[PDB]
């Protein structure tokens, strides 16, 4: 479970993150690259609690 | 001459599938959701004079059983898709985009769909000597070549063969080591289909399993 | 972590050059009734020839930053051109509401490409007005996204008949804009093109003018394939795939398998990022010395 | 709306086909007779005598 959670998009452009890196901007590349983050930190959290 | 006979019926027997994109697998259980045609369904079976215009659904399924090539094309601006000794004819326009490839007991298998504007061709070419009936071999058809044209396309006309309609489901396809299909079941037919559907595996034991919600 | 020492690029195969000139340059543009589309395929785009030269008047990229667009490789482009006026730019924009973006040709939300636009001062506009361009003003219904209408049925209102009855309560849905020399800037004619393509859906089509490199192998290093981009160690494989294939999936289903476009070769990728380090060590009183342990 | 007995019927502003769905604050009218070369005067952006 956990490893497949890594393909979801959580609510952003992409899943990939040298995708996400190539075809946006360091000024404005903030939104996604948080989205990602708390998404993947919060099933962290899940899977640690387990 | 344009004859008329009342049509007969026939059923599918777990036949006709096809790679849902160009990326390749070796010995998993990927699962995905596409028009496919669902299995154990009525199949119009189109005996030959006959040629009427069928009504071209969102998707298709065109097998013909074996032939001296009498089958030339099919219809569907319009398309003109045709096979002469030559070069194979692509067309479009009301005849009464153009392009050619090259010049040109068994049964024959071809699926037919349109989406984002493209004209999908997967077809197989399969050596058998079966009945009226055609034979239980699961195969895939692949793809041939992808012309876009992007029209608004809703009739298709034929130029012993079986016509079939798909539907929007979710399978499961089963890859061997080297990467070909060679089974295939589904979760929207009976109850053990969508437990082995949910279970991601072709063996279920003894037990209770939840699977949806009414 | 091991560290990547260099980077090698197999990245095109094309030679001919995209047809541009009569996509932005050229003078005969439909009405926003009606628009175009156009296909682009098997050429390369030039950032220089839209970012540099000339400055028109939108360089808006949504989705995409300007910056890096002849950068990664997209496929089944397709151009989109029409004329309207200059107060209506505006309403051009994913999302937004706009009689335009609700009876006529309607921006998609999660539409990911450009848009340019520039001021025509009498191009398209006539001193007596320009009634050939015309605008959709009535209709039944919203559209969707990249959709057209060709119907020109009197609108009807109301109970009274319409769409071939004119009478009462009964317009016509399209009105000429009359460009005109003298009118407003925000009046005046403004040649808009609207360009969209898709990213990782398909086989390479249409790459950036960036040429490829030679090709290493045994050694971790960047690589990049018609837009997909990677670390770790390239080698030859076993596996064979069938003529169309091209990626290669893991149960994971992550990218571990590629094809050259030049070689036509199966490629293996394998990762390259890896280790942990323990250290040991018999007490700070007692000694110092120490012995490191890496885990994997 | 519905009636069809008017020589004139159009809402400036507002869309007269959607009209008895939402509420507003206070409504006012003014009602007078003019001639018939006096119709197209009393329109927004339009003078005259
Ligand atoms: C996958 O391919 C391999 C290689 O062709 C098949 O293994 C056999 O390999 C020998 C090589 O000496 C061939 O002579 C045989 O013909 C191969 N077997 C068959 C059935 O073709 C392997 O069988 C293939 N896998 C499947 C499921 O057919
Ligand atoms: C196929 O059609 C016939 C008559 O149209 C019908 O009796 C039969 O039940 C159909 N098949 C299935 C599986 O329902
Ligand atoms: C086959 O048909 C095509 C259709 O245009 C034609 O161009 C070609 O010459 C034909 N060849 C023969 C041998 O009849
Ligand atoms: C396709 O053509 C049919 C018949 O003319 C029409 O009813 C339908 O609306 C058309 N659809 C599109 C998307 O053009
Ligand atoms: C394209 O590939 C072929 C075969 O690999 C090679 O001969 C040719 O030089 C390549 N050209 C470009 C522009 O990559
Ligand atoms: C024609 O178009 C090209 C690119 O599309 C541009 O570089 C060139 O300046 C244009 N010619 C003009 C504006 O005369
Ligand atoms: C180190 O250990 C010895 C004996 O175990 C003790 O006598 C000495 O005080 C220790 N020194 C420190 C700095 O802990």
């Amino acid at each position: 479970t956990l490893v497949k959670q890594l393909s979801s998009n959580f609510g952003a452009i992409s899943s990939v993150l040298n995708d996400i890196l190539a075809r946006l901007d360091p000024p404005e590349a903030e939104v996604q690259i948080d989205r990602l983050i708390t998404g993947r930190l919060q099933s962290l959290q899940t899977y640690v609690t387990q | 001459t344009r004859t008329q006979l009342p049509p007969a019926y026939t059923n599918s027997f777990t036949r006709g599938v096809y790679y849902p994109d160009k990326v390749f697998r070796s010995s998993v259980l990927h699962s995905t959701q596409d028009l496919f045609l669902p299995f154990f369904s009525n199949v119009t079976w189109f005996h030959a004079f006959d040629n009427p215009v069928l009504p071209f659904n969102d998707g298709v399924y065109f097998a013909s059983t074996e032939k001296s090539n009498i089958i030339r094309g099919w219809i569907f601006q319009s398309l003109l898709i045709v096979n002469n000794a030559t070069n194979v004819v692509i067309k479009v326009c009301e005849f009464q985009f153009e392009y050619v490839s090259q010049p040109f007991k068994n049964l024959r298998e071809f699926v037919f769909k349109n989406i984002d504007g493209y004209f999908k061709i997967y077809s197989k070419h399969t050596p058998i000597n079966l009945v009226r009936d055609l034979p239980q071999g699961f195969s895939a058809l692949e793809p041939l070549v992808d012309l876009p044209i992007g029209i608004n396309i809703t009739r298709f006309q034929t130029l012993a063969y079986y016509v079939g309609y798909l539907q929007p489901r979710t399978f499961l396809l089963k890859y061997n080591e080297n990467g070909t299909i060679t089974d295939a079941v589904d979760c929207a037919l009976d109850p053990l289909s969508e437990t082995k559907c949910t279970l991601k595996s072709f063996t279920v034991e003894k037990g209770i399993y939840q699977t949806s919600n009414f | 972590r091991v560290q990547p020492t260099e980077s090698i690029v197999r990245f095109p195969n094309i030679t001919n050059l995209c047809p541009f000139g009569e996509v932005f340059n050229a003078t005969r543009f439909a009405s926003v009734y009606a628009w175009n589309r156009k296909r682009i395929s098997n050429c390369v785009a030039d950032y220089s020839v839209l970012y540099n030269s000339a400055s028109f008047s939108t360089f808006k990229c949504y989705g995409v930053s300007p910056t890096k667009l002849n950068d990664l490789c997209f496929t089944n482009v397709y151009a989109d051109s029409f004329v309207i006026r200059g107060d209506e730019v505006r309403q051009i924009a994913p999302g937004q509401t706009g009689k335009i973006a609700d009876y006529n040709y309607k921006l998609p939300d999660d539409f990911t490409g450009c848009v340019i636009a520039w001021n025509s001062n009498n191009l398209d506009s006539k001193v007596g007005g320009n009634y050939n361009y015309l605008y959709r003003l009535f209709r039944k219904s919203n559209l969707k996204p990249f959709e057209r209408d060709i119907s020109t049925e009197i609108y009807q209102a109301g109970s009274t008949p319409c769409n071939g009855v004119e009478g009462f309560n009964c317009y016509f849905p399209l009105q000429s804009y009359g460009f005109q020399p003298t009118y407003g800037v925000g009046y005046q004619p403004y040649r808009v093109v609207v360009l969209s393509f898709e990213l990782l859906h398909a086989p390479a089509t249409v790459c950036g003018p960036k040429k490829s490199t030679n090709l290493v192998k045994n050694k971790c290093v960047n690589f990049n394939f018609n837009g997909l981009t990677g670390t770790g160690v390239l080698t030859e494989s076993n596996k064979k795939f069938l003529p169309f294939q091209q990626f290669g999936r893991d149960i994971d289903d992550t990218t571990d398998a590629v094809r050259d476009p030049q070689t036509l070769e199966i490629l293996d990728i394998t990762p390259c990022s890896f280790g942990g380090v323990s250290v040991i060590t018999p007490g700070t009183n007692t000694s110092n010395q120490v012995a490191v342990l890496y885990q994997g």
